[PDB]
């Protein structure tokens, strides 16, 4: 995830002059897979998961993560639907839950700004809490038999009435519904059968955290994501779709702490993710480019030292070019010049020496007649 | 301008000959004044060469950052009626784009939406047509039908009219809804959405009269069966799904619509209905309803008493542990 | 509960108690072994029913009865004639109320209308000129109009008439009118004007393209109708293709004449052409064009027909598309035009001609856009009505469309201007000259005998309309530009426009004087704000909490 503004301005007034806000800038946003540190480490270890339970269905054999809990899944099925027959009746329990929480420093605020537009929905549903549960626990193939035995044992004696959400993808909403029709049948449980019902889940849950911030937020609309939550293609292309979502929301929360404060460009580089990927498939390899304005970003460049900055004296056209340019690092890629060894040389409060690296971009113009 | 005036950049601008290239980065760049000034300069330049493909290059470069009140003047005199002039078969395209970029506005925008949707969105339309000036042998000089009768051009008309009724729900009606929220419901759902955004009891029939009524009359549609639906689908979101017996919000809100009824046939069914969704036993403000229905005389006070003796068995059932609404007829002598 | 039907806004609550009640009585009605005692109470019974589909059920049950009391008549009786009389009545007040019915649904309760049921072919004849069949056509933005399509064939079926003899009868009235003086060429020219092309493409709508296509191929083809033996004139003929252009698309019209389509737009502009010189009785006939390869003709054309001013036009037009640009020639067309006073035509042909580099140096092209240009400015006087606020607009379009604009008085433009009390118009005339020592002179004098908020004031309602948007900015920039060098803040100070004149010290970078004028004989809070902006914009901000003199102060360092 390497996040680099590039700024181009004409003419030079003053050699390693700071740009003024009449420059061009344009930030290069390349973001990696995965994002375990930070703020939806808790969505994409879920996302592993599904990612586990995504390849589980295509090839049958299910590599289970550790339990990130005390319990079995089987125990916290077996409690929440004890307590959801306490709610329905003879009953009704309740709980007090007060946690300390504090703040490890400055940025840790804007970590939490970040975090509630990502927070669990206030409205939860009897499938994506007990996916919540599931995501987590699930250590063998058995589990999920007994599980949905259980589940299938509750239905039957019409103990509890499920909260349910709409959109309904999931063939267990539709097993509860018709439990609201009196009896059905027998539920078996063979093959990959298990593990595709419980993928119908997290698919359904993932999709409704992703529209609370795209349209929470402003970003993007029903219409933007309706190509990632068509059900007509298949489960894995279903999945691969979240996966360009989640890489969405790494793109985005990778540059809010940068761009929060114009509502334009996070709009501007959500919209041009989208457009990405409803056309092309999942690339972390590429680099979105962003035309950005230099007066929103000023703060940035005003406080960093250039990585790379060069002038370039040319005439008309750019074939015959004279440029001088200073890297604080090697700009070769076969050589390195020779920077001191720190080894028995400075090891103490001083500061390390730096060289820095300036080539000159000459040529010779020939003639051709 | 004269300081930015340089050799370099002025021979290199006498050189350039698509006129088009300059309007593209002026668009890029957020400038509408300098790329209208081009367009205006060079207009009998490019007008020999307009077809689709610079059209969709114009719309490509043409970015949502730049503000609408100096654009939908150049689209109401400039650009759309020079499209309609010149090749109306890029009438779709510049409809299609537009049908985003006023749904675009609802995300841009808020305070001034949709009346700045509506008014970009109507710009395709209100757009001048060319019949007044005399040349009929370029027959393309009149904006025939043919391209706006396809599906893009409907569907962006039925858009300009929901943004119409929508403005319309906002302002008058007091019913705030979003785009797409409209795009899926019909009049008895309006209705039904006009009392769901109305949360105190007190207020129910007041606005009933101020504004649903008044939509009711404007389209021929009934009070007493629409007001009975309404309870219907507020038990319906209740105890279909209702896991915990506290969401008593829909009691309260269908005792008002009850006294907001003028037939005493559609009250005591109504009731009913109340009795055979909600769980028995029922609450002390149900419990009082019954037994103000039981009070009176009606025909239908025999099926209310059929009804509470339904509760009581019902109530035995549960008692015993036997849920199910009416067992048939072989489990009695099991229950026995 | 039918004395309530005719109040209430909606009847689905009310229509099953309705039924219910009549099947009632229709059951005690069918068990009476008497019929004739059956139809007399049926009879009186449906008289009180008022208006809708109930009234037709209890018309049709009392016919219903009325054919079994004929059932139970041997054809010796009295009583047949009698019952026949009767079912006859039933029979009138059967049709009469299918109408009024299919009238009430499509919102058509006039008297008018009611007063024709007897006659239901003029009856579809006058709802086939109903307004809103214009409306749908002039207008698309179709939410809800009467349907005349569902009304008529409705009514029709209910009056048992077909509705082939009066289509045939509708296309015959409008397509092919009689000779009666109504016709002008002008109106010939502009169909689309033209409410009865509406109706015969409504007409058409209905029935399928397939079968429209071709009678509109047959009749502006052959000399007879479809429709009878009636002769069809040029004009029936330039109808009927512009109405298959509006119908049909480009593939049906190709399949039809198989020619391209820019041979059947070349035979619609040859029609069209004879229609009108048919209604003025100009003996050019199609023959006069098939033969004989366009650059002889169009010369012996000109030459011939060189004083009928739509002689001129026909060969203008005829050059415009067949390309040919001869310099005399075409000296001729410009001059001939103006000759017979048609000034936007002119207009309207040289914007044509001003892409081409050979026509540019016609010796009329220059004189053609002055008088074009002025003609319209010296007839406009104060105040400005919005056509003549348009013409002068179109003017300054010429002006800028011209590009030999520069050979052209300017300065009596501006003066014209002036005139009609449009400083804005005539400073947009001033600064589009070629000579840059002239043009300045010329703009210092107008701009210091002018209001500069009257100007920009005219700049925003007007000129920042239209076309002319991009150039408002700019005289608006040369106003800003002339106010700061004249030291005139104070006029724009009291106005909305001196923050405006703060922004535009922004971009040209003219603030020294804006920030010396607010320094020193203004308040110091609207100079420390001013440069703090300034700083800001330049990437060099001035840090918050500073007074107004300190931020004066570094201002004025800033300046060394």
């Amino acid at each position: 995830t390497a996040i680099a503004l590039d700024i181009s301005w004409s003419p030079v007034d003053e050699i390693l002059q700071i740009p003024p806000l009449s420059s061009t800038a344009t930030l290069n946003i390349k973001v990696e897979s995965g994002e375990p540190r930070g703020p939806l480490n808790h969505l994409y270890r879920e996302l592993k998961f599904l990612l586990v339970l995504a390849d589980g269905l295509r090839t049958g054999v299910t590599e289970w993560l550790e339990p990130l809990e005390a319990k079995s899944a089987v125990e916290l099925v077996q409690e929440f639907l004890n307590d959801l027959n306490k709610l329905d009746g003879f009953g009704d329990s309740t709980k007090k839950d007060t946690e300390v929480e504090t703040l490890k420093h400055d940025t840790a605020a804007v970590d939490r700004s970040v975090k509630r537009l990502f927070k669990v929905r206030s409205d939860l549903d009897f499938a994506e809490q007990l996916w919540c549960k599931m995501s987590s626990s699930v250590i063998s193939y058995q589990d999920l038999v007994k599980c949905f035995t259980l589940i299938i044992q509750s239905l039957q004696r019409g103990d509890i009435q499920p909260w349910l959400h709409s959109g309904s993808n999931s063939l267990l909403s539709k097993l509860i519904h018709q439990s609201y029709h009196g009896t059905m049948d027998t539920v078996s449980l063979s093959g990959t059968i298990p593990v595709q019902m419980l993928l119908e889940i997290g698919l359904d849950k993932l999709k409704k955290d992703y529209i609370s911030f795209f349209i929470g937020q402003e970003l993007a609309s029903l219409n933007h994501l309706e190509y990632f939550i068509a059900p007509s293609v298949d489960i894995q292309e279903q999945v691969y779709r979240v996966q360009k979502l989640h890489h969405i929301l790494e793109i985005l929360v990778s540059c809010m702490p940068f761009i929060k404060s114009q509502h334009e460009l996070l709009f501007s580089l959500t919209q041009i993710c989208i457009k990405y990927y409803k056309q092309n498939p999942l690339d972390e390899q590429h680099i979105f480019q962003l035309p950005v304005r230099p007066t929103a970003v000023k703060n940035l460049y005003q406080s960093e030292k250039p990585q790379k900055w060069r002038v370039e004296i040319y005439s008309g056209q750019k074939k015959i070019k004279t440029v001088w340019q200073l890297s604080d690092s090697s700009p070769i890629d076969h050589l390195n010049f020779h920077k001191p060894d720190f080894s028995e040389l400075t090891l103490n409060g001083s500061l390390e020496e730096r060289i820095f690296f300036t080539n000159m971009v000459t040529c010779s113009q020939v003639h051709f007649k | 301008g004269p300081e930015k005036f340089s050799g370099s950049s002025w021979i290199e601008f006498l050189n350039n000959e698509d006129d088009l290239k300059d309007i593209f980065l002026q668009l890029k760049e957020g400038n509408l004044v300098c790329a209208q000034y081009l367009w205006l300069r060079h207009r009998a330049n490019f007008e020999s060469r307009f077809d689709v493909k610079m059209l969709e290059s114009l719309l490509n470069s043409m970015s949502a950052s730049v503000s609408l009140q100096k654009l939908c003047p150049w689209f109401k005199n400039d650009v759309i009626p020079f499209v309609r002039r010149t090749v109306p078969e890029g009438q779709i395209i510049l409809a299609k784009w537009l049908e985003q970029a006023a749904r675009n506005l609802e995300l841009t925008d808020k305070a001034n939406w949709p009346e700045n949707g509506l008014q970009l969105a109507e710009i395709f339309f209100t757009a001048e047509k060319t019949d007044e000036l005399g040349l009929a042998s370029s027959w393309h000089w009149i904006s025939l039908k043919d391209y706006q009768n396809t599906e893009e051009v409907c569907q962006l008309r039925t858009l300009v009219n929901n943004l119409r009724e929508l403005i319309t729900l906002h302002r008058k009606y007091n019913c705030k809804l979003a785009l797409s929220d409209f795009e899926k419901e019909n009049t008895t759902t309006i209705v039904f959405r006009m009392f769901d955004k109305v949360l105190a009891p007190e207020l129910i029939p007041s606005i009933l009269e101020k504004f649903i009524r008044v939509y009711m009359r404007e389209h021929d549609l009934q009070e007493e069966e629409l007001l009975l639906l309404y309870i219907e689908d507020l038990l319906n979101r209740c105890s279909s799904k209702s896991t915990s017996l506290f969401e008593t919000a829909w009691e309260a809100k269908a005792m008002a619509v009850i006294a907001c009824l003028s037939d005493t046939d559609l009250i005591f069914d109504a009731v009913l209905k109340i009795m055979y969704a909600a769980v028995v036993p029922w609450s002390a403000a149900v419990e009082q309803l019954v037994k103000q229905h039981l009070e009176m005389d009606h025909p239908k006070v025999k099926l209310l008493q059929e009804s509470y003796k339904l509760m009581e068995m019902k109530k035995l059932l549960r008692g015993y542990g036997i849920r199910e609404v009416n067992l048939l007829n072989k489990e009695i002598m099991r229950v026995v | 509960k039918l004395l309530k039907l005719t109040q209430a806004k909606s009847s689905t609550l009310i229509n099953k108690e309705i039924t219910k009640i009549t099947q009632t009585i229709e059951s005690c009605l069918l068990s009476i072994v008497n019929p004739e005692w059956a139809v007399a109470i049926a009879i009186s019974l449906a008289q009180d029913i008022p208006e809708g589909s109930f009234k037709i059920s209890a018309l049709k049950f009392c016919l219903y009865l009325a054919e079994r009391w004929l059932q139970n008549i041997p054809s010796q009786d009295e009583k047949r004639e009698k019952a026949e009389a009767l079912l006859k009545k039933l029979h009138i007040q059967y049709r009469r109320s299918g109408t009024e019915a299919v009238l009430i649904a499509h919102k058509l309760n006039t008297e008018e209308y009611l007063r024709v049921i007897g006659k239901p072919a003029h009856l579809i004849v006058s709802l086939y000129e109903h307004p809103s069949i214009n409306q749908r056509i002039q207008n698309s933005s179709g939410t809800d109009y009467p349907d005349i399509h569902a009304a008529a064939k409705e009514i029709a079926e209910v009056n048992e008439i077909n509705l082939e003899k009066v289509w045939d009868m509708l296309l015959e009235k409008w397509l092919c009118p009689s000779t009666k003086p109504g016709e002008k060429p002008s109106e010939l020219f502009e169909l689309q004007e033209d409410e009865a092309l509406r109706r015969v493409q409504y007409l058409l709508l209905s029935r399928p393209i397939d079968y429209s296509s071709r009678m509109l191929f047959v009749f502006a083809t052959s000399t007879t109708t479809t429709l009878g033996m009636h002769q069809l004139t040029f004009a029936h003929r330039t109808r009927a293709l512009q109405c298959l252009f509006y119908l049909a698309d480009k593939e049906t019209i190709e399949s039809l004449f198989k020619k391209p389509i820019e041979e059947v737009k070349s035979y619609l502009r040859c029609i069209t052409f004879l229609a009108s010189f048919e209604t003025l009785n100009i003996p050019i006939t199609y023959e006069l064009f098939c033969s004989s390869p366009k650059e002889g003709m169009i010369k012996g054309l000109w030459k011939n027909h060189s004083h009928e001013s739509m002689a001129v036009r026909l060969v203008t037009e005829l050059c415009l598309e067949y390309k040919i640009y001869d310099l005399q020639l075409w000296n001729g067309l410009l001059q001939k035009l103006l000759g017979f006073n048609m000034i936007p035509y002119l207009r309207k042909v040289l914007k044509a001609i001003s892409s081409i580099h050979s026509l540019w140096q016609v010796p009329y092209f220059s004189k053609a856009w002055q008088r074009v240009i002025q003609i319209p400015l010296l007839s406009a006087s104060c105040p400005l009505s919005p056509d003549q606020l348009s013409d002068c607009s179109e003017s300054l379009i010429a002006v800028l469309e011209c590009p030999v604009s520069g050979d052209l008085d300017l300065i009596g433009v501006a003066r014209q201007y002036i005139q009609l009390e449009l400083p804005a118009f005539a400073l947009a005339c001033l600064m589009l000259m070629p000579h840059s020592e002239k043009r300045h002179q010329q703009i210092k004098n107008f701009l210091g005998s002018c209001d500069p908020q009257v100007i920009l004031k005219q700049l925003e309602e007007h000129m920042n309309t239209g076309q002319l948007a991009g150039f408002s900015h700019q005289i608006r920039s040369l106003i800003l530009n002339n106010i700061i060098n004249k030291k005139e803040f104070g006029i724009l100070a009291k106005t909305k426009y001196f923050q405006m004149l703060k922004m535009h010290a922004m971009n040209t970078n003219n603030i020294t004087e804006l920030v010396n004028y607010l320094a020193n004989d203004l308040s110091l809070d609207e100079a420390s704000v001013l440069i703090t902006e300034y700083s800001k914009h330049c990437g060099k901000p001035v840090p918050p909490d500073t007074a107004p003199c300190e931020i004066l102060k570094m201002f004025l360092s800033g300046l060394s």
